[PDB]
């Protein structure tokens, strides 16, 4: 559900 | 007596394990893309059901193999003659011949007679018929076994005939054997 | 300005392919000219074919050629773009394959002194008509030549039509036909045909286990129905001898104690093997796992005329009733990005088990259903840890207990930056059931830093499909923006299979250009592309008796036909030519390798079957093998 | 060819037509036979007992269904029997009473055959008949040749019709002859005649006084009912020879007359005066006006 990154909408947590 | 005479029975003898190698183009003028070609075929005379595989090629829609569509050809009342698939000259041999009755009331009462082949030895002479009365009842089979001597090698054949007492009711089947030499 | 070109691994003589140039970060018209070379010295094969790429549809086009039949082993071409001044070379690899040729007999048996049948359909590697010559062999059990042909299918529309007649005096055995097309003669296909004596049997045995498989653990045994009916239709009344086995590849081992006689009565007959014969049989209860049983009966009609054999095996002997394979799954995750897992779940005779639900263990109780081909989409995010992804997927079908649920674990590689960069691309589609005529809708996820994510405007696209170039374009992406979604329509051209390879570039951290590439392996419902089909007209006939045959086909299309007695394949039922066949025929072909994904970027392009080189001196390794690599 | 059982079928009357069947049966191997079949296959008009068949049933190590059981007694022209194992050692035997439902001339041989379930192609057959040797079709072989035998015996009396039927080319010889000595065996009866007159010589240029044989089928040694010392008259045709004249016979088939010839004492009875006349005037007239 997520990528781990610090922008766009699918951010983690 | 009124039964149908032997001469009035004309017997299958058209039994190929396959046929139908055919090819056909379709021309006929599409309705959806699609085009019905008609095809008037004869079946032949086996009591089974016939397989028929078709395969299309096309310019443009590359290679088509159709599911495959089945016929059942079937009759109330028919022979099923057992022949081995070869014998020995000289040697003497028993073949069946199973008469079948898939009608669901009326019994039967048939005449069955293997003919003179002068290929053979048996108890069919040129001058002399040899046949039986039998009585099957509805729903089942009679097997009526016939013991011949192959006398000649090559492809020979084998006739029986039945008929029904009092009715329009009859078959006939003939098929074939290889006869090979004996040796030492 | 960086200039690259993508075409496939292997290449093919005399069949059009795509070669796919782009222009990066370049402005105004860049002429370009393709040329074809022989490798070990310069001869010029083909070559010309001109293109402009034009700022308009944005420095992206492709160029159409057809490599020439010039004149041991591997055959590689060196293929040269000029962008203006700039020459970018690359050494491919070049495929003799002419095509498929299939083979098909009139029945499945014959009898000494009797006419097979054949024909050979000549296809290109697009399943198209082609006219070329091939060389045919009937080869005996011992594998001597009995028969010799070769002919042209040139003008024949694909169909050759061939016919033998077996001697009188003949070796019984498997026979084969065997074919080539004649400038590929290292590339056979073959056919086999039983020759045997024999008469047709009137009536048919289907032998039949109540499950698939046994349960190692079942006090039940293996139960078994034994079915018996004429040709024609009718129920038979007889006696059957029923006996079971075992087996451990090649191996045979008989249970005599299983030998058993039971009553035909409606065509039907039941059988039991029981649990300690079985043992008893093998002089442990486990160790029996992955063989398998054989279940022999034997049927005497009551008139005792005729008699019929016939044998069920391959019955697996297991601990559970289902098979989990991650062989549709990439084998190399993004670290950061989802990792998604095509499950396959099968029933232990290899067909797709379906409704089936799967779960990855730990983020256990998320649950998926397997589709109708028996495959469920899976997915899991992973942290930005180069480190090797193991996973668990186990069964949890309810009904079966803890025990008798299914379980496999794969491991997944972190798919390696350009220059530890932690520049990623990842592809995802949905699992479902995918008939031509639909639009299937292409995911694509970016991950990299706030700092430099600006920089990506596009990711150019590729579709390959039976080992061409079938479509590539462009997905436009503004900044900021973590996924773009790209709606593919999706054709019969795209019937078997297809591979989607995506990539992005840009200049870096520190003066150096970067390729960035994930893949997506889609699977496509199999049918024709067009349509046959066989049907009477209305509906027993008669022996003798006419009959209308119906038709409904392609326009323009040949049609071959064959009307076999179903008592041949009760003899024998092996070899028979389907649609199915044909497409498992052609996916073995696939030049691409893998499910999906890569090693790095070069092992993306390279494992779905296309080259890649830039100008600026990015590009795939060399492949210098024709088939894939073994695992 | 049976390497893999022994067979033995025999056929014998009862001690309205009731004979007792015997089979006995020997597996030629190492072991026992595991489950085998005896398929049977009946006399022309001939059906088992039903409680004949079953005491076999019950009997342990044999099957025989119950669709076989309660058949109508007439409709069982064939029937299996279930051997649960065949010995290796001893012959296994069974025996049932066999009834003529239906009289009909001319019998056909009933076959037996032994086969193991697992493979029918390696199987044997024994034929059985009330009169004939191992149940065989009558038929004549000289090396490989053979000629079938099942031929009606002889020909079905007043004058002229004699004289018609003697004069045809096809008939070679025409015979009073003497039964000197009669030959039976298990096949072919041998029936050496004495020729006392040549009403018609043919191919065969055999004087007056010269023994000749006529070979006839056992079947029909009842019908013919030739006894030493009687005189007979018999014609025949010139294709029924056996052998190039040292080693030569006479075949009786449906196209050789055999008729009675009432000796001088027996002629002077009131019962043979119509025959001797006849048979009297016919020699004349076939001797005088000859065959035109
Ligand atoms: C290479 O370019 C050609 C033409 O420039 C492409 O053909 C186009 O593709 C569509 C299908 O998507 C066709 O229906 C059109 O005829 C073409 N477009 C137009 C209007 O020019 C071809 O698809 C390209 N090759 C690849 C592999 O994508
Ligand atoms: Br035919
Ligand atoms: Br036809
Ligand atoms: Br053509
Ligand atoms: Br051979
Ligand atoms: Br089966
Ligand atoms: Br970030
Ligand atoms: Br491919
Ligand atoms: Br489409
Ligand atoms: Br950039
Ligand atoms: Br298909
Ligand atoms: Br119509
Ligand atoms: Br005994
Ligand atoms: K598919
Ligand atoms: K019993």
């Amino acid at each position: 559900i997520c990528v781990w990154q610090d922008w766009g909408a699918h951010r983690c947590t | 007596e009124d039964i149908i005479a032997e001469e009035n029975i004309v017997s299958r003898s058209e039994f190929p394990e396959s046929w139908l190698w055919n090819v056909e183009d379709l021309k006929e003028p599409p309705k959806n893309g699609i085009s019905t070609k008609l095809m008037n075929i004869f079946l032949k005379d086996s009591i089974t059901t016939w397989e028929i595989l078709a395969v299309s090629m096309s310019d443009k829609k590359g290679i088509c193999v159709a599911d495959p569509f089945e016929v059942t050809v079937m009759q109330d009342f028919f022979i099923d003659l057992r022949l081995p698939y070869s014998v020995v000259r000289n040697e003497q041999v028993e073949i069946r011949a199973v008469l079948y009755n898939y009608r669901q009331n009326q019994e039967l009462k048939v005449r069955v007679e293997l003919l003179h082949n002068p290929a053979f030895c048996s108890l069919a002479t040129t001058k002399r018929r040899h046949q039986q009365t039998v009585t099957i009842p509805p729903k089942s089979s009679l097997s009526v076994p016939y013991v011949i001597v192959p006398l000649k090698t090559g492809l020979q054949e084998v006739e029986v005939k039945a008929a029904v007492y009092h009715h329009f009711i009859s078959d006939g089947v003939r098929k074939s054997l290889k006869v090979v030499p004996e040796g030492i | 300005p960086m200039y690259s070109i993508i075409t496939p691994n292997i290449l093919r003589l005399e069949s059009e392919e795509t070669m796919v140039l782009e222009a990066h970060d370049a402005q105004g018209d860049v002429p370009v000219t393709v040329t074809v070379h022989d490798f070990p010295g310069k001869k010029l094969v083909l070559s010309s074919e001109k293109t402009v790429l034009t700022p308009a549809t944005n420095h992206m086009g492709n160029v159409t050629f057809t490599i020439p039949a010039n004149r041991g082993r591997n055959k590689f071409v060196t293929v040269q773009a000029t962008f203006g001044t700039q020459v970018v070379e690359k050494v491919v690899l070049v495929s003799l394959q002419s095509g498929y040729l299939f083979i098909q007999t009139d029945k499945t048996i014959y009898t000494p002194g009797s006419t097979v049948l054949y024909r050979i359909f000549t296809v290109n590697h697009k399943l198209l008509p082609v006219g070329r010559t091939v060389m045919v062999n009937i080869e005996n059990p011992e594998g001597i030549p009995v028969k010799q042909d070769s002919l042209s299918s040139q003008n024949q529309l694909g169909v050759l039509p061939l016919s033998w007649d077996i001697p009188e005096l003949v070796n019984m055995g498997q026979w084969k036909i065997r074919a080539y097309y004649e400038n590929s003669p290292q590339q056979v296909f073959s056919t086999e045909f039983e020759v045997k004596e024999y008469v047709l049997p009137s009536f048919e045995v289907i032998v039949e286990p109540t499950e698939k498989f046994y349960y190692i653990y079942n006090e039940k045994g293996l139960e078994v129905t034994i079915t018996a009916r004429f040709l024609y239709g009718k129920k038979v009344e007889g006696t059957a001898f029923v006996i079971f086995g075992i087996q451990d590849g090649e191996q045979r081992i008989s249970l005599p104690e299983s030998l058993k006689r039971i009553p035909i009565e409606d065509g039907s007959g039941e059988v039991v093997l029981s649990r300690k014969v079985l043992l008893d049989g093998v002089q442990r209860a486990e160790d029996l796992v992955g063989k398998s049983l054989y279940v022999s009966a034997t049927v005497i009609l009551h008139s005792g005329s005729d008699m019929v054999q016939a044998e069920r095996s391959g019955i697996p002997i297991v601990t559970s009733p289902y098979q989990i394979h991650f062989t549709k799954t990439p084998k190399y995750f993004k670290p950061g990005m989802p990792f998604d897992l095509m499950v396959f779940v099968t029933n232990p005779d290899g067909s797709p088990a379906y409704r089936v639900p799967v779960a990855v263990q730990g983020e256990d109780t998320v649950q998926s259903l397997t589709q109708g081909d028996g495959v469920a989409k899976l997915s899991i995010n992973t942290h930005p840890s180069q480190k090797p992804l193991s996973i668990t997927v186990r069964t949890k079908k309810q009904e079966l207990s803890e025990a008798e649920q299914a379980t496999r674990t794969m491991q997944a590689l972190p798919y390696s930056t350009v220059g530890n960069s932690n520049n990623y691309l990842h592809l995802s589609v949905l699992r479902t059931e995918l008939r031509p005529g639909e639009t299937l809708n292409v995911n694509f996820l970016l991950r990299m830093d706030r700092a430099h994510e600006a920089k990506i405007r596009y990711y150019t696209y590729l579709i390959m499909n039976k080992g061409r170039l079938l479509k590539a374009g462009r997905q436009v992406r503004e900044p900021g923006q973590d996924l773009v979604v790209l709606p593919l329509s999706i054709t019969t051209d795209f019937i078997p299979s297809f591979r989607l390879v995506a990539y992005y570039t840009l200049i870096g951290a520190s003066g150096q250009r970067e390729v960035v590439a994930d893949s997506v392996w889609v699977d496509v419902k199999d049918s024709c592309v067009g349509s046959l089909v066989v049907k009477s007209g209305q509906s027993q006939p008669v022996p003798g008796q006419q009959m209308t045959l119906k038709i409904e086909g392609d326009h323009g299309a040949r049609v071959v036909l064959v009307a076999v007695d179903k008592g041949v394949f009760v003899l024998n039922k092996k070899n028979k030519l389907t649609q199915s066949k044909i497409w498992d025929v052609v996916e073995k072909a696939d030049i691409g390798c893998t499910p999906g994904s890569g090693k790095d970027y070069a092992g993306v392009f390279s494992d779905a079957g296309l080259t890649f080189t830039s100008s600026s001196g990015q590009q795939t390794a060399q492949r210098a093998e024709l088939q894939c690599p073994q695992p | 060819t049976c390497n893999k059982f022994d067979l033995k079928v025999t056929i014998k009357p009862a001690p309205k037509n009731t004979m007792i069947l015997e089979i006995c049966t020997r597996y030629r191997g190492d072991q026992d036979a595991t489950m085998s079949i005896l398929d049977i296959s009946m006399m022309t008009g001939f059906a088992p007992d039903t409680d004949d068949l079953k005491q076999l049933a019950n009997g342990v190590d044999r099957y025989i269904s119950k669709y076989e059981l309660d058949k109508a007694f007439s409709d069982r022209n064939t029937l299996i029997i279930y051997l649960d194992k065949v010995s290796h050692s001893e012959d296994d035997c069974l025996a049932f009473k066999v009834h003529q439902y239906f009289n009909v001339e001319l019998i056909q041989p009933g076959a037996v055959k032994v086969y193991a379930y697992y493979n029918l192609e390696e199987s044997c057959t024994r034929f059985y008949h009330p009169e004939k040797e191992d149940g065989k079709l009558n038929k004549l072989c000289r090396d490989e040749l053979c000629r079938c035998a099942e031929e009606n015996c002889f020909i079905q009396v007043t004058l002229e019709e004699r004289l018609d039927k003697a004069c045809e080319p096809g008939v070679d010889y025409v015979y009073k002859t003497r039964l000197v000595k009669v030959q039976l065996s298990n096949d072919f009866d041998e029936y050496i005649m004495a020729i006392e007159q040549t009403i018609k010589s043919g191919s065969d240029e055999v004087q007056v006084g010269q023994q000749r044989t006529f070979i006839s089928p056992i079947k029909c040694r009842e019908a013919l009912k030739l006894e030493e010392k009687k005189h007979y008259l018999m014609w025949g045709l010139s294709s029924d020879f056996w052998g190039e004249k040292p080693n030569l016979s006479y075949i009786i088939g449906k196209d050789t007359w055999v008729e009675h010839w009432p000796e001088e004492d027996e002629c002077q009875d009131e019962e043979n005066q119509k025959q001797c006349q006849d048979l009297g005037a016919f020699t004349e007239s076939m001797v005088v006006f000859g065959c035109p």
